[PDB]
């Protein structure tokens, strides 16, 4: 009856004796040291928000590292180890491009995203540290995806990732509902991300997107920003 | 300190120490709940510090149904009045930075009540090995400068080996504080005797029955070998627990 | 894969302070695993092999218990050691011999392919993935030129050529009574050879052999080609010795 | 205690004579919701249940189409899952494709074990940490197999896998002896009375946490959810 | 203690231990000794197989590598085989390319070159090999030494294996410079018997010797005739 | 073995690999398997235990078919047992396409048993756990019966048993007089050898498998009848 | 403990290998970037100016292209393989595009080789980080970082190497509108940022200077000297 | 292509090792082939960096090509190439990443 | 230590054991020099294989050339050093071939140090021992004198040392080196100087040093050899002007 030392944590292809992978779940817990980001799928659009954080007023915001686009018609946002996620979009680029130039039709979100998943299920000896929304519309419509280190996909309405994910995801269970408009989804966002967001709004703290069926990609610029800021 | 379990601390006036350290593979602690079972010791008191990982069961010497519902934690006092001998057993493992005040405070407590000597059971890595000592005894000795002229004869007589020296100062890989002892009993003046055994981790039974009776050869608790240990009753799952079904 | 183990006698490309390998020297013990023993002597113009038969279940087939092995229609073979390591050597032995066959046109020497052996095993000592086997070959066979040669190679990769040798158990007894008798004399007949290994394993084992517990095979000038003896035969050279 | 250095890797034998990182894997299966499944003698039936979550954050599927007449569920590893999913998916394809014929169930289980055995023998790999039910029709009568992380395959009258299915099996070898004459109504409603089983007293069965896969005689594989469910469920009685 | 296992490992001091327990084995093999005289060169050596039951004409120590060429060990023989082919194979290749024998000097820095590589990677074994190569090129002698660690040597007279130290010493005391081979070979035989451990016959030693007439290993008739005239 | 017992490509001091002593420990983690030939043929039996009431009849059978003339019976790790079971299955393939006759039961025990023996040599695999028999009838060749064991080594038999109790049932073998009997004689002999030696207290309920090859079936390996089959259960049970 | 091998997680999300590659960038030489109106100025400190050195073979500031320069704080050697990558891949971007190629452009390429040796266990990573800086084709300064990460970011004034916290803190209140206003003014606040850390006088100083459509220019001592005067002599009044 | 024998001599070892696998393979069994390939992977494992030559002495040994002189040991010697690439790209190559 | 096991690890504080310590093992090999000076470059080294029943053949044991215009000289591991030097030549031909023209002294340093430093990033390698002074002379900058660390770096000096004592020698020249207007005889002089107090001998003798001489000369460059009469007669007025310069005090 001696208390002894046991390790099982310091390998990617070990199992605890209650069977849990805690490389891939360390992971995970990495991406809780990333900038909050917020997706919203809707009957007409996606709205995809992220949080720049800018540690010093000596860098230039003017740059856009958060919000990155795919295709004509596919959005994106990230959280976590941002320099993980370029093989990632490469790759998807390359095969949505390819997908076009062969059947001469876009390809859907799934087949983009079971394209990325097929990638990310290769542990590079290690799991990523970064975290995913996909966002755009098709011939079904609207749709809105999630992933994880785990290299795995899930189809969702309202999800919020980051450091300060769970009460953003509160906000959003006890707000909204199936029939709203992209209007005050995009106002609703920026009243969730004010609260969430530890310094004040402005229109460079954030940045913010938009896909819906009507126009391709679209991107809001500061002008546009002012004038949502402004309505709240 | 020492913390009794009645209400006076009872007379170890100069009986001796049997103490085990915590090192590769627990071969002096298994030693140690040898001895104890074997002698039939009983509770006296409790060594509390915060040096140790704390822990609790029930009593891992138990054999009739009404002395095996007694709580235990992780270093308690054994003592046997009649043959003058006190045991300590060690049941966890150390806190970072947290030996050294642990060797101190209890060698102040083993001169402070009085004690004739200190006695260590230990053990050492096996792969750590030249050649000359490949092909020679697992058992080592090591002793005070300060101990009695009669212990040494009798070693001599016993025809034991003793533990080689480095450049000169002592090293003993994965002993624990066994080293951190013998330098401060020799610093303070406290006659101790070390036995240890080259060992590796896995089923250890064998080396601590070894162990026991590379003592028994000195002390002779025991009648000379020409079974003789009591196996406690808390060596019966070293394993784990069954085979899942659908298996084999 | 693994990687190394530390400690001087833990793996195979580590060496010891007074530079050893205990890996190697560990692989010489397991040669007497099995238990027996065996003997090989080289006459005037004969060789013979002599081996145990160890059988102690009864419900063993025992047509199937066998360590003399048919490499080429004209080599033989006798090993001691782990059974499937001396199976897997046999088998290895028989692809070098097609190979240096179809290779250079025709049949390959003795000595030839205990060196090849002897090659492919020294290999196994300097990388850190594959273990020596715990085995040892001996092989007998009639030179066109030179007469009856005898060989042994051993797990390290040494080989050499002998008049008589020995493996197993007793292997340092049986090197000294043939020492004696080739110091004595070294010119024999067929049937001296024969009674002569006889002769040493039962004085060695100290017991008196039956027909069903030894293996004997034979090579000749007059009949080049490898031949095992039968129960027949045996007891007939066991009773003319007796 | 003396476990700690025979259980870190796939490759290493105990004294005891076992392999500790398989059993570990096995016990990855208890980690995932629970399944039923059971078979007529003219239908095949899987239903499972859904996490307890909101439905706006995830939308995970526990019941997949592999072909139409071979469907499978899931609990355990979601890679895993996905990995074996396209593997069947692939293997069915080029067997129709090389010699257009349904693919036979027992084949394709017996390719899925052969493929699953290997890394739990070769150095660098883990077994795989998910359990499968598969439920199939082909020319032999239905089918129900379940899969294993060793390497293991059975073939069963009705199963149960994943957290607290103990109550499920009891429940189902309770019943099993009134199962082939049964129609589609009845088999699906002792399914879901099985799987009920895997539940505290108060809740129940709603149209928001339930998955259910058919196939039969000339029915082509379906999965039912949402509001697909409703005519199954309103049937049932309390408790 | 901690890096004294692995072959890629530097000691704090700046040192490679793995190197200097491949020399302590070739420290513990049988003695050879070399000696450049004004006209040839002489190798000597103790046989291993010093028994009656040893087939005279089954192996060898001292072995030719080209007409010019020839070699001896101390330490492991399987190690030795190898190096032996591999050099008999680079001799061929010169020859083949450049019509012309190959130089002692070229083919004792492809041995080294060689013998280099496997000191350098993980997961092998340095050589527990020392060669002694002796050759005859452009009317003059040669004698080459070359160490597990791949580094080689230019000397008039030297000894190796075991009690090497002593041997060294007599041959400084023991060695002239014009200095004729029969002399040579005596010298060369009483290095080899100050350290013998027993009584020398025809039978347990090898020697081989390099002129003008190339390389050639010395019948046993001829060393019981050497033997009885010292 | 403490020190030198975590690869196969390692040796002890007394020169032993204790990672395929382990493996071969592992075979007794499983019910007993015993095959016994006649002046006929071959006949086989296992002791199957019962996991639960919800499996068909015809799962997890731990005797096999490898091909028209040979029959199987494993111990052990049944992953293991069914990959070498496929390995024999191509094995004979293989020879049957390329010689144009059936292969002798020697030389598919050689086969198979030297693939065995190839992972115990590195380090990048681990040993197999698992036993089988094979058995064989031929009108010019008789019956046959092989072993093999995790370490790679293959014996011919009169009489076998693998798995947990492999000593008693032993010992219950060897008091037959094998080589007069016939096939029908045997089933019976071998049922009641399988009762014998199972133990009610450990376990809690068993099958009865039984199988032979022999000249009543031409040469062919097939199950028992399940009239036979029943009557030999009879016989065992009225024999305690 | 995990902070053995290069692709462990930490129990909290920490890759400890690739921070500890950074304490190696936080040891070197101090370097200074300022983006200008029309200008951009490097500087880096000189230090330990052996007597019998030359001082050719030690520069700390190179010329990716012929509107692109760079300078580097870390370890010495690394730094020479990507710089001669990004030399070799510009030429090759310039055969696949006739147009010269973009800062973002190549400071995505370094980035991108900097990041492919974090991944495994058999390499390790590179121990510099990097101030890119040059001019584009419609004529836009531009300004970025490089970390050994991986990780890039845009800057109007950074600094890195020992004493980065103290120059960045004199920067931030430094730099305004009107300090960039000319040339000389964005020399001398370069110098002045330098002088905050370097002792021994403006004799521990490296500057390098772009305009538009012109190539990198290496400031003299007697400049530096010059420059250094004035500002004194500023200060002074 | 532009000759007969540039595809069949670049391609020689690769045909000889399908030819030895086959007959074997045939002869013997399922695992002398296995053997052999783990035995050649492993030795071939160890060596120098690519931008340096290497000797291959083992692999040589258990191929059989210790004995032999052929064309390509005496033609257009590898250790002095004329042109050569740089370290790390070599070594990026050699591992698949470029 | 449980930073020190392999070359790619890094320490906490952000350091390279493995590299320091092949760093260290430098100390153990002989000394060598090397002077800049006018109208020539110098290289002076230490003999270490002294010993009576070696063999003297070779022109040198310490001193390479690499092509028609580049020498060498190195200190550690000789096996490590012959594969090196043999790289070496190896580029400088590549490039002769390449361009029809000799190549630059940086240049060479430069495509030696990439192959050094390709040793201290990939695992499962054990980084070179050596170090290396070149000397040599180009139409771009003349005369130059260059040195590498086993790590991968390189720089350009007028005067430097490797091996035994090195600081001490260091120290000796630095104070005792003159700018802009050495010598061949001079630094020659000085040479001698620094290696007699450097040298743990009581008396300096010509068969343990070895001295090498680069120059131009009708647009040729002739790489030379000292021989042991020179080297007595530099020693000789050495111990001369020793004396004279005791005595006149």
């Amino acid at each position: 009856m001696f208390l002894t030392r046991s390790e099982y944590d310091r390998g990617v292809n070990t199992f605890s004796p209650e069977g849990r992978l805690f490389q891939v779940e360390y992971a995970i817990e990495a991406i809780k040291l990333g900038s909050t980001a917020i997706g919203i799928q809707t009957s007409e659009g996606v709205c995809l928000a992220v949080e720049k954080r800018i540690t010093s007023p000596l860098m230039e915001p003017s740059s856009i590292e958060k919000i990155v686009e795919i295709d004509a018609h596919i959005g994106c946002a990230m959280s976590g180890l941002i320099a993980d996620a370029k093989t990632l979009i490469d790759k998807a680029r390359v095969e949505t491009q390819n997908h076009w130039f062969t059947y001469n039709e876009t390809m859907t979100v799934e087949s983009v995203t079971q394209a990325v998943s097929n990638l990310a299920l290769q542990f590079m000896s290690r799991p990523f540290g970064v975290a995913l929304l996909f966002g755009g519309v098709d011939e079904k419509g609207p749709q809105l995806f999630h992933m994880d280190p785990s290299g795995t996909f899930v189809q969702c309405d309202a999800r919020a990732i980051g450091s300060a994910s769970e009460g953003a995801q509160s906000s959003l269970q006890e707000v909204y509902h199936k029939s709203m408009t992209l209007k005050e989804a995009i106002k609703s966002s920026l009243i969730i991300l004010k609260q969430v967001m530890e310094e004040k709004l402005n229109a460079t703290n954030i940045e913010l997107a938009t896909v819906q069926p009507g126009q391709n990609f679209h991107m809001f610029t500061k002008e546009e920003l002012e004038e949502v800021i402004k309505d709240i | 300190m020492f913390v009794p379990c009645g209400e006076s601390a009872p007379d170890l006036a100069g009986f001796t120490l049997l103490m085990p350290a915590v090192s590769v593979g627990n071969v002096g602690q298994l030693a140690m709940d040898l001895i104890i079972s074997t002698l039939n010791m009983s509770k006296i008191g409790y060594f509390y510090t915060d040096c140790l990982v704390p822990m609790v069961g029930n009593n891992p010497y138990a054999t009739t149904e009404g002395n095996s519902t007694e709580l235990s934690i992780n270093a308690e006092v054994y003592s046997l009045p009649s043959r003058k001998l006190v045991a300590l057993q060690l049941r966890s493992i150390f806190i970072k930075y947290k030996s050294k005040p642990f060797c101190e405070k209890l060698l102040s407590w083993v001169k402070s009540s009085g004690c004739a000597r200190v006695i260590v059971l230990s053990s050492s890595h096996s792969y750590q090995r030249n050649d000359l000592q490949l092909r020679s005894t697992p058992f080592r000795y090591l002793l005070t400068p300060s101990m009695q002229k009669s212990v040494q004869n009798k070693i001599k007589s016993l025809n034991w080996e003793e533990m080689e020296k480095s450049r000169f100062c002592i090293r003993i890989p994965g002993g624990g504080i066994t080293k951190t002892l013998y330098d401060e009993s020799c610093s303070k003046e406290i006659q101790m005797a070390v036995l240890l055994k080259f060992v590796s981790e896995g089923d250890n039974i064998p080396d601590a029955l070894g162990l026991v009776e590379y003592l028994n050869e000195w002390l002779q608790i025991l009648k000379p070998l020409s079974s003789r240990w009591k196996i406690p009753s808390s060596w019966r799952l070293l394993f784990g627990s069954g085979l899942p079904p659908a298996l084999f | 894969s693994r990687g190394s183990s530390a400690g001087f006698d833990r793996h195979i490309t580590i060496f010891s302070p007074e530079g050893r390998l205990y890996q190697v020297e560990y692989a010489f013990k397991a040669i007497n695993q099995g238990g027996l023993t065996s003997v090989a002597v080289r006459g005037k113009d004969c060789a013979v092999i002599v081996t145990q038969k160890k059988v102690p279940d009864k419900l063993l087939d025992s047509s199937t218990v066998t360590h003399l092995f048919k490499i080429t229609e004209n080599i033989g073979c006798v090993m001691t050691g782990m059974t499937a390591d001396s199976r897997s050597q046999v088998q290895r032995a028989r692809y070098e011999a097609a190979n240096w066959k179809y290779k250079y046109g025709y049949e390959i020497p003795v000595d030839m392919l205990c060196k090849r052996i002897a090659d492919i095993s020294q290999v196994y000592t300097q990388n850190a993935e594959m273990r020596p086997l715990g085995c040892c070959m001996i092989l007998i066979g009639i030179d066109e030129e030179q007469g009856p040669q005898v060989y042994k190679c051993d797990p390290a990769g040494y080989y050499c050529g002998f008049k008589a040798t020995a493996a197993g158990v007793k292997q340092t007894e049986s090197t000294s009574f043939l020492e004696k008798k080739v110091k004595k004399k070294f010119d024999w007949t067929f049937e001296q050879t024969v009674e002569t290994a006889i002769t040493c394993l039962s004085t060695v084992l100290s017991i008196d052999f039956k027909p069903s517990e030894i293996e004997v095979g034979v090579v000749t000038v007059e009949n080049p080609k490898f031949r095992i003896l039968t129960e027949a035969e045996i007891d007939a050279h066991l009773v003319a010795l007796a | 205690m003396f476990r700690n250095q025979y259980d870190n890797d796939v490759t290493v034998w105990s004294p005891q004579g076992r392999i500790h990182q398989i059993e570990y894997a096995m016990e990855a299966v208890k980690q995932g919701s629970a399944t039923v499944g059971l078979k007529s003698k003219t239908h095949a039936v899987l239903v499972a249940l859904k996490r307890a979550q909101s439905e706006l954050a995830a939308h995970q599927k526990k019941i997949l189409h592999v072909d139409n007449h071979i469907g499978i569920s899931i609990a355990g590893l979601t890679a895993d899952a996905r990995l074996l999913c396209n593997f069947m998916r692939q293997e069915c394809l080029d067997s129709r494709f090389v010699f257009d014929r349904p693919l036979p169930v027992s084949r394709l289980v017996s390719l899925i074990g052969s493929k699953t055995q290997i890394p739990t023998q070769r150095y660098g790999r883990r077994p795989y940490g998910v359990g499968l039910l598969i439920a199939g029709y082909d020319d032999m009568g239905p089918h129900i197999f379940q899969t294993c992380p060793s390497a293991n395959y059975f073939d069963c009258r009705a199963m149960s896998i994943g957290a607290r299915s103990q109550s499920a099996r009891t429940y189902l070898e309770r019943h099993m002896s009134e199962f082939m004459e049964c129609n589609l109504n009845e088999l699906v409603k002792h399914g879901l009375r099985a799987l009920r089983e895997t539940l505290p007293a108060e809740q129940d069965l709603t149209t928001k946490n339930v998955s259910i896969g058919i196939v039969g005689k000339d029915l082509e594989f379906t999965i039912y959810d949402d509001d697909d469910v409703s005519p199954f469920l309103e049937g049932l009685e309390e408790r | 203690r901690g890096y004294s296992f692995s072959l890629t490992t530097f000691s704090p001091s700046g040192k490679l231990v793995q190197i200097e327990y491949a020399l302590a084995a070739v420290a513990g093999g049988a003695p050879s000794v070399g000696i450049k005289a004004a006209n040839g060169v002489v190798l000597a050596t103790e046989k291993k197989q010093k028994s009656i039951l040893y087939d005279e004409r089954s192996v060898h120590k001292v072995e030719p590598i080209t007409k010019h060429i020839g070699l001896v060990y101390s330490g492991m023989g399987p190690d030795y085989r190898v190096l032996v082919h591999r050099a008999r194979k680079l001799a061929q290749q010169y020859y083949l390319v450049y019509q012309e024998p190959i130089p002692t000097a070229q083919l004792v820095q492809r041995v080294a070159s060689v013998m280099q590589e496997y000191t350098q990677s993980g997961g092998v074994r340095p050589f527990g090999v020392s060669l002694l190569i002796c050759g005859w090129n452009e009317g003059r002698p040669y004698l080459f030494q070359s160490d597990p660690s791949g580094a080689y040597f230019a000397w008039k007279a030297t000894a190796m294996g075991k009690n090497y130290v002593n041997g060294k010493t007599f041959l400084e005391k023991r060695y002239n410079e014009d200095l004729e081979l029969e002399d040579a070979i005596h010298t060369a035989i009483l290095t080899l018997k100050e350290s013998f451990e027993g009584q020398m016959t025809e039978d347990n030693i090898e020697v081989g010797i390099c002129n003008e007439a190339g390389f050639r290993r010395l019948t046993p008739t001829e060393v019981k005739d050497y033997l009885a005239a010292i | 073995g403490t020190g030198y017992d975590l690869s196969a490509s390692t040796f002890s001091p007394d020169g032993r690999v204790f990672q395929v002593e382990y493996a071969m420990k592992a075979v007794e983690n499983s019910s007993t398997a015993i095959g016994i030939r006649c002046k006929d043929g071959v006949v086989f039996g296992v002791e199957k235990l019962v996991l639960s009431k919800l499996y068909e009849e015809g799962s997890n059978k731990r005797l096999f078919n490898v091909d028209r003339h040979v029959g199987m019976a494993v111990a052990g790790l049944l992953a293991d047992a069914r990959s070498l079971a496929d390995i024999a299955r191509e094995e004979a393939s293989n020879f049957r396409s390329n010689f144009g006759y059936n292969i002798p039961l020697k030389h598919l025990a050689d086969r198979v048993a030297m693939y065995v023996h190839a992972y115990t040599l590195y380090s990048a695999v681990r040993p197999f756990g698992c036993s089988f028999m094979l058995g064989s009838y031929s009108v010019n060749d008789g019956a046959q019966l092989y072993m093999i064991d995790p370490s790679g080594v293959s014996y011919g038999y009169w009489g076998c048993a693998i798995g947990k109790a492999r000593q008693a049932a032993k010992t219950e073998i060897e008091k037959l007089q094998m080589k007069e009997m016939t096939c029908r004689d045997i089933v019976k002999e071998v049922a009641k050898i399988i009762y014998i030696v199972h133990d009610e207290v450990k376990d809690k309920a068993f099958e009865l498998e039984l199988s032979w090859v022999g000249e009543l079936t031409n040469g062919r390996h097939e199950i028992v009848p399940k009239d036979i089959r029943e009557e030999a259960e009879k016989y065992a049970k009225e024999s305690l | 403990s995990y902070d053995r091998a290069i692709t462990v997680f930490s129990p909290d999300g920490h890759l400890f290998q690739v921070e500890y590659a950074q304490e190696a960038v936080k040891k070197g030489s101090t370097a200074v970037g300022v983006r200008g109106r029309d200008i951009v100025v490097l500087g880096v400190e000189k230090k330990s100016v052996a007597k019998l050195q030359d001082e050719r073979t030690v520069r700390k500031i190179c010329a990716l292209d012929d509107n692109v320069c760079m300078a580097f704080a870390g370890l010495t050697a690394d730094a020479r393989i990507v710089i001669n990558r990004a030399r070799v891949e510009c030429q090759s971007h310039r055969l696949t595009v006739e147009d010269p190629v973009t800062v973002e452009y190549i400071t995505r390429y370094i980035a991108s080789l900097k990041q492919r040796y974090t991944q495994s266990n058999g390499r390790r990573p590179f121990g510099i980080s990097a101030l890119i800086v040059g001019f584009d084709f419609d004529g836009t300064p531009r300004l970025y970082q490089t970390d050994p990460s991986g990780t890039y970011h845009a800057w109007k004034a950074n600094a890195i190497g020992r004493g980065a916290k103290s120059v960045r803190e004199f920067l931030e209140k430094n730099y305004t509108d009107e300090a960039i206003e000319t040339d000389d003014l964005t020399i001398k606040l370069v110098i002045k940022a330098l002088l905050e850390v370097v002792q021994s006088g403006g004799k521990n100083i490296e500057l390098a200077v772009m305009r538009r459509d012109q190539s990198l220019k290496i400031l003299n001592p007697e400049e530096i000297e010059k420059y250094v005067a004035e500002i004194e002599k500023e200060k002074e009044e | 292509p532009s000759h007969p024998l540039e595809l069949s001599e670049k391609n020689f070892q690769l045909n000889q090792d399908k030819m030895n696998f086959s007959t074997l393979r045939n002869i013997q069994g399922l695992f002398a082939p296995l053997k052999l390939q783990m035995e050649f992977k492993a030795v071939q494992q160890v060596q120098r960096l690519p931008f340096l030559s290497s000797s291959n002495l083992s692999l040589d040994v258990l191929r059989g090509n210790d004995e032999t002189i052929g064309f390509e040991d005496i033609l257009n010697d590898p250790s002095q190439s004329e042109v050569m690439g740089e370290p790390h790209l070599m070594v990026e190559y050699k591992l698949g990443l470029l | 230590r449980r930073y020190d096991s392999r070359t790619t690890i890094f320490s906490p504080e952000g350091r390279l054991y493995q590299v320091e310590y092949a760093m260290e093992a430098i100390g153990h090999a002989g000394t060598c020099l090397g002077i800049l000076a006018n109208d020539g470059v110098l290289l002076a080294a230490e003999r270490r294989n002294i010993h009576k029943l070696l063999d003297e053949v070779f022109f040198s044991e310490k001193i390479y050339k690499l092509n028609e215009d580049m020498a060498c000289s190195v200190a550690g591991i000789t096996s490590d050093a012959n594969v090196l030097t043999n790289e070496l030549r190896l580029i400088a031909q590549r490039y002769l071939l390449q361009y029809q023209e000799p190549i630059p002294c940086e240049q060479l340093v430069t495509a030696l140090c990439d192959i050094k430093q390709a040793y201290t990033q990939f695992g499962g390698k054990r980084p070179f021992g050596v170090s290396l002074l070149y000397i040599g002379w180009d139409k771009h900058y003349g005369f130059q004198l260059y040195q590498s660390d086993p790590s991968g770096n390189y720089g350009g000096w007028k005067a430097t040392c490797i091996g035994n004592n090195s600081a001490a020698a260091v120290s000796m020249l630095k104070q005792d080196y003159k700018e802009g207007e050495m010598t061949l005889k001079s630094a020659l002089a000085l040479a001698i100087k620094v290696l007699n107090k450097t040298m743990d001998v009581s008396k300096l003798s010509a068969e343990k040093v070895e001295i090498a001489t680069l120059t131009r000369e009708n647009g040729k460059t002739v790489i030379r050899v000292l021989k042991q009469k020179e080297v007595e007669q530099l020693i000789k007025k050495h111990e001369e002007e020793e004396a004279k310069a005791e005595r006149e005090k």
